[PDB]
């Protein structure tokens, strides 16, 4: 049962690593977008 | 491989979204190049 459960642990831990890598990349895109939104607030809303 | 089939679905989906981002980016660059451009119909670059 340890052999079967180890195969499931490897698959599920690989799944989490893949999801974590995707999440790191997506949050970098969100940070770039939030900096752009702050720049648009400062340079289009509060001033021109 | 069918036991891991979700890995291939995620790999295909991530590459498809990445390619969609490249296509959307290229359209935005082309739109930026074409924004506000007005040309004369009389403009013929063979003479002008």
């Amino acid at each position: 049962a340890q052999v079967q459960i180890d195969r499931l642990i490897n698959g599920r831990l690989t799944a989490l690593n893949a999801y974590v890598s995707q999440q790191l990349s997506d949050i970098s895109l969100v940070k770039f977008g939030a900096a752009l939104a702050m720049e648009k607030v400062n340079e289009c809303v509060k001033s021109q | 491989l069918s036991e891991y089939g979700t890995f291939c679905d995620n790999i295909n989906s991530i590459l498809d979204e990445v390619n969609g981002l490249l296509d959307t980016t290229q359209l935005h660059v082309a739109d930026t190049l074409m924004q506000g451009v007005t040309l004369s119909s009389n403009l013929n670059t063979n003479l002008h």
